[PDB]
């Protein structure tokens, strides 16, 4: 007999696991989380939160706690290429939708902005919100060893690392959120497709007042090249607390000895990157780690589902890792809640893989390409191996000359700079992904498309699978997004004038399935107003039509007009994958 | 301003508001705006069309910022005035076409951020140029002989002058690197030249601008 | 068989605290409702103001507690209950108030996570509205006047006016919430006449700004009760602190004679300056209101599928400040019960328990407040004030109070005994927090109710006896501090247990299957759950470690069991609770 | 800029019945609307702001008086 019985076991307490713990909390699903380490992350790691993470954080009711601590969007307004921090600059683009040409789209696209909050601050927030909710249990210092599963459940073996005692956990479902080199994913016999240790990195967390060098060009990422270095020896400064707290990343060649603990050598390397020897640098941590680029071909097996780093790893370019993990967990949890209530088949749980596995392929591919893009900048300048500091200063100096060589270098830099949008303004990747198969019913219409780069540019649509478009509504004198009045662990049917047939079809949906569908009319029936007419423009259905929104804010189904009301019951049974 | 004043009455008219109506009738016409009739449909169209016209006062960016001097203290360069499909009252189009307000771009001088508008004006004529624009130097000196008026030559992106960190000024200036945009003390463009070729024209150009004998 | 303009599970008539609290409950449980309010705006003048510990707690469950504590007067600046002459003149007697006095403060802190604070109705009401329009689950129509209803086995039909357009429409509800205030239209409709009395006295409230900090800061109080010398006992002035010490209410009680003029902003201005006793004090009137003190309670709160809350069902003088508080609790008793009937999880027997539970509480508060009004005159009567005394004769009765005579010793005696009775309204801890439901949505465990020899109106006594408000203890869930009252409520049943209480897992599983309702099992100081750092919970829970306390969504105990032996009874207990 | 209302607080142009009553129509204003904010930011180093004539006139006086080059005679 097992030592513990619990509906869901979450293995790992990083962003993925804690998000799942939170979502299950809000849904009232009792669960247990085990984390190997006795504490949350002690160093910053991931830090950029994108608009989609914002929306999920609103749905989970911690957005305000997050916003209180985070760097706001405007202080990440550029992406900088430079020599040293104190030396001349090479190129600059707007970043994160701050440039004039992107800001309108970024504002229209989401109630949420982008912000910067490092893991060591974000994890405690998620912990606190879980503890407050008091629905599930966090066990830090408990390491998952192994699992066996059957038709009825999952049996897991756990080690208390203080006592040394083993114990067993019987659960209906198990969430593998145990990071890169997942013990859970290995236990399932799923191997990652991709590559391991494609490069090495040394991330120093440090304090130093570099505001003299950064305030006038606020950025998340300052990317430098010390004259006299090969192009691959880039130095990356990441702003953590403008302008006194930073990360510094170097990429040592395979033929090199990394001494994490040689704080002296690390500090002199940081002084060299800064290009000012009078700057006081306080080292807070130094970490070596291996860049991977891999994705699991299967996210799930039976009653075990893996999320986050367990199933996708990639270089930090684009900052898609943490965001994707959050969205991975947010895709899964509502599905578990329905299964445990007997209101959904295992067919619904299969849709976690279906919907999120393509998204992992996409982010890994995008991150990779963006990494490769970085080297194009020093290459464009003419930088190579076996060059003195003097030759490289001369190349920077002569970039602005009135010669053919200079003109081509300027043109090549332009083109190389332009590719960096695919990491700094990749709005289509961040917000614009659409599930093409899964817990959703096609309406027959073709997926919208246009001639613009679908990685860079987001196109709002209610096409089943897409994230529900944001529009500002007014409910009395309260302003709220379309996304605020949907989600929250429930299915919502958005309707308008002439949509009275949807009331009885939703009532019938619920008799046939057991799943309440909230009918919420917009600019009719006394519902929220559409003050600017945005929702009318974006809903892509007639006034009498409907958009059905999942608890995760993705569109499950849409219908042009009320003539489709009678199909709702059947649509809900297909989405719920019920017999 | 006149047209925008006329537009305002359109809003109540759309709603069907008229004279001799009681509070209770008008509260009804607001209530019965969302009805599915030929009446309310025509009203609702008229409201959204009357609403649309208000942009002419709330977002009249082209009138506010986009006016250009077609005759005055300037010399046309023989190019046609830029124009597009868009309504020229609502939509601004940056141009260095002489007579226009000099386009804004963020430059950087050391670690000091400034607009093209900040490094020009201030009581002087300023000539903006770039790589290969050395000839403008002599032409400016010659111009100050011929005319008595000093022309500060400011190379952007060359010769250690202010930088154009985003490339924006190179997009907006509508001349070649070696060309020149001559900016009046009021921030409007007196003259422009595609390339350094035209450098010898400057003394003459400054004479016509000042209407000197 | 006409055609109703609107089908909606619950209609709530009247948008005051009672009304809005109900909407906010129903909002948080996710129940589609409609509320209609006869006035276009929320209340514009202060009126009610004292929030007691239980309102505190309810606010935390509904999750507007912070939003309410932000605007509110903290409980330390309500430290006293002051009897005086004028506000600048001498003081008569004083006691600690709202558990700020040394001999009560222990009991007040131990009793609740929440404290007492001050927030006037005109500030509160908005916050309730805000919360409701953020939740977006039901709908608030201001400027809509309830007219009439009919009901049957299957629902209620309600005729409404839109007061702007003049048009009438009709609502069809399953259930209807009569929250329409004093003189309840809804309770008329039902044929239920209040027991008691209307217009027992008349009063004049003057909401006014004036810097009296010189007179109030050094003895902080909600309630300053003066007698201007040369006045009869009943001519008590009463100052209430709203924004210390610049904003205020002033209350007089005009005799049956007296022609009262709301509008006369100069006569009222002169009365105030007299009451203060300092003619140089700037006094900016903001509102003056006549109103009639009532003293009545409905003998029935519900009839069929129609349920009344707040003033609609209990009216009393503002002594003890129970009206607002009780109205909040009324709404909170009821909502969770509607939800479980709406989802066919509970019979109409569960909705009968709203009356059974909250009606005895209406009797209690109305009585308590009346008695507390009657006491107030005991102070000026002890001083030996009467009708037909000069200013100069009263000043002397104050002056010679502190004298070595036989007159003075006995007047100081009677003053102390009258002063002692004001505890009834100033520290009424058992009335505020200690009310228990003896019959309703609960199973008695067979134990006799706890008693003691302490006055049960003044002294709260924590117990998990079914019907009692769950006792507060400080828990710790990891490094998060929370009350027993935080880890319970929130729209669901909670079972609190401890070491040896694993059997409750299966009992809770079986109860959910049989009844459809989910019981969440929370072990304390066992199984890696929330801890009991001081062991307080082990003291108060009055069951063994292996036992259980079943908490309702409202934070009252439904049932308890001494030990895990009783695990088998839980399915049937939840059946009986839900009136299945 | 010190004394003036910043642009983001003039975000809309509102058509209403009464100020506490229902609203009738709303558009973004002064380039605060997503579809105009890009052109407005790109077009000028300066934004729109709100400063009434009774506050602006003295600032102009002040700076004239400080420059001390010409002479203001009021009355
Ligand atoms: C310098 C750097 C910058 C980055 N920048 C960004 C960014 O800006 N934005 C962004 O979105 N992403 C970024 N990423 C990626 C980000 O760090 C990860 O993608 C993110 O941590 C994913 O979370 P996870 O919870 O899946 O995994 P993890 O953070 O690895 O957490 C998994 C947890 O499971 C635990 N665990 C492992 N094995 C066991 C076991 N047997 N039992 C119990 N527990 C176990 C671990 O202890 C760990 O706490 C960055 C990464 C780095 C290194
Ligand atoms: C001066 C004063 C001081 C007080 N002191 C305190 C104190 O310190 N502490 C305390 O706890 N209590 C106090 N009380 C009691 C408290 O003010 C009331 O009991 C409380 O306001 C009751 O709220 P309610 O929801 O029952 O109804 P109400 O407050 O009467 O609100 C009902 C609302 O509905 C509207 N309405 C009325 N009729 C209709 C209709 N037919 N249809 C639709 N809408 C309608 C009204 O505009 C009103 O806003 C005091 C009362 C007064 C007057
Ligand atoms: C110039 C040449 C270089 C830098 C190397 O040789 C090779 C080509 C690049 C590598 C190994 C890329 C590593 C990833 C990187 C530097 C990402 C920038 C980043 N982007 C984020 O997006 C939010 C969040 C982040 O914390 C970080 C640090
Ligand atoms: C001295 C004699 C007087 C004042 C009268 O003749 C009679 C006896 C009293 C009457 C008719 C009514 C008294 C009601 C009152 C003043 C209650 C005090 C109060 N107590 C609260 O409890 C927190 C909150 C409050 O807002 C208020 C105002
Ligand atoms: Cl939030
Ligand atoms: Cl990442
Ligand atoms: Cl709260
Ligand atoms: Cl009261």
């Amino acid at each position: 007999a097992p030592d513990i019985r619990v509906p869901v076991l979450i293995v790992g307490g990083g962003p993925a696991g804690l998000t799942a713990a939170l979502a299950l909390s809000r849904y009232g699903v009792p669960h247990l989380l085990v984390n190997r380490h006795h504490g949350t992350a002690h160093t910053p790691r991931a830090h950029l939160l994108n608009q989609r993470t914002g929306e999920i954080f609103r749905d989970l009711g911690i957005a305000d706690r997050v916003e209180a601590h985070a760097t706001p969007g405007h202080l990440m307004a550029n992406h900088v290429f430079m020599s040293t921090f104190a030396g001349p600059e090479v190129a600059r683009i707007g970043a994160y939708g701050n440039g004039p040409d992107r800001i309108g789209e970024y504002r229209a696209a989401s109630p949420s902005g982008l912000c910067n909050l490092p893991q060591h601050l974000l994890e405690p927030l998620l912990v606190e919100a879980v503890q407050e909710a008091c629905v599930g249990q966090l066990r830090f210092g408990h390491e998952f060893v192994s699992l066996e599963q059957d038709e009825h459940g999952v049996t897991s073996r756990i080690t208390d690392r203080r006592t040394g005692r083993d114990y067993t956990v019987r659960s209906d479902y198990l969430i593998g959120a145990d990071g890169a080199r997942s013990r859970v994913l290995a236990q399932l016999g799923i191997a990652l497709d991709g590559a391991t240790g494609i490069a090495r990195a040394v991330t120093t967390w440090f304090e130093a007042d570099l505001s003299r060098y950064s305030a006038h060009r606020p950025a998340l990422l300052y990317m430098g090249a010390v004259p006299g270095s090969p192009p691959a020896d880039g130095r990356v400064f990441v702003s953590l607390r403008p302008w006194t707290e930073w990360l510094h990343l170097t990429f040592p060649p395979p033929t090199a000895d990394v001494d994490v603990e040689d704080h002296e050598a690390v500090r002199a390397g940081i002084r060299e990157s800064i290009g000012d020897p009078t700057v006081d640098v306080t080292i807070k941590n130094v970490s070596a780690w291996e860049v991977n680029s891999a994705v699991a071909p299967r996210y799930a097996s039976g009653r075990v589902f893996c999320v986050g780093d367990a199933v996708h790893q990639n270089p930090p370019t684009n900052g898609l890792g943490l965001n994707s993990a959050v969205a991975d967990s947010f895709n899964l949890c509502w599905k578990l809640k329905l299964a445990l209530e007997g209101l959904a088949g295992p067919g619904l749980l299969d849709t976690y893989h279906d919907e999120r596995q393509p998204v992992g392929r996409q982010i890994v591919d995008r991150a990779f390409r963006s990494m490769v893009d970085l080297i194009g900048i020093p290459q464009a300048l003419g930088f190579t191996e076996g060059q003195s500091p003097e030759e490289q200063w001369r190349l920077l100096d002569t970039l602005h000359e009135d010669t053919e060589e200079a003109r081509q270098r300027r043109a090549a830099l332009a083109a190389a700079t332009a590719a960096i949008h695919g990491q700094a303004n990749a709005h289509g990747v961040e917000l614009g992904y659409r599930y093409r198969t899964g817990a959703l019913v096609p309406d027959g219409t073709p997926e919208p498309a246009d001639e613009r780069d679908p990685e860079l540019y987001y196109r709002a649509t209610t096409w089943p699978g897409a994230r529900l478009p944001h529009a500002w509504l007014e409910n009395g004198r309260h302003r709220c997004s379309t996304l605020d009045v949907t989600g929250r662990g429930r299915f919502t049917l958005l309707t308008g004038p002439g949509g009275e047939p949807w009331r009885d079809a939703a009532r019938d949906a619920a008799l046939d399935t057991g799943v309440e569908v909230a009918v919420l009319p917009i600019g009719a029936g006394g519902g929220p107003r559409d003050p600017y007419g945005t929702w009318a423009e974006l809903r892509e259905v007639e006034e009498s039509g409907a958009v059905l929104v999942r608890p995760d804010g993705h569109v499950a189904w849409r219908a042009r007009d009320h003539g489709h009301a009678k199909e709702l019951p059947e649509v809900m049974a297909r989405v719920l994958h019920q017999p | 301003a006149f047209r925008s004043m006329v537009d305002l009455i359109g809003i109540p008219q759309a709603l069907g508001f008229t004279e001799g109506q009681s509070p209770e009738e008008q509260w009804r016409l607001l209530d019965t705006l969302h009805e599915d009739t030929e009446e309310a449909r025509q009203r609702r169209a008229a409201l959204a069309a009357a609403t649309a016209a208000i942009h002419g006062q709330a977002n009249a960016h082209g009138v506010e910022l986009g006016y250009r001097y077609r005759t005055g203290a300037l010399v046309p360069d023989g190019t046609p005035e830029p124009a597009d499909e868009r309504d020229p009252e609502l939509y601004y189009r940056a141009t260095t076409w002489p007579g226009a307000r000099l386009p804004h771009a963020w430059l950087e001088n050391g670690r000091h951020r400034c607009s093209t508008l900040d490094v020009t004006g201030r009581g002087r004529f300023t000539l903006l140029t770039g790589p290969g624009g050395e000839p403008w130097r002599d032409a400016a000196r010659d111009a100050a002989l011929d005319t008595g008026v000093e022309v500060a030559v400011l190379p952007i992106g060359a010769g250690g002058g202010p930088r154009d960190p985003y490339g924006t000024w190179a997009e907006l200036r509508e001349v070649e690197e070696s060309g020149a945009v001559l900016v009046r003390p009021d921030g409007h463009v007196a003259w422009r030249a595609r390339d350094h070729g035209h450098a010898k024209e400057l003394p003459e150009v400054m004479a016509r601008v000042l209407h000197q004998p």
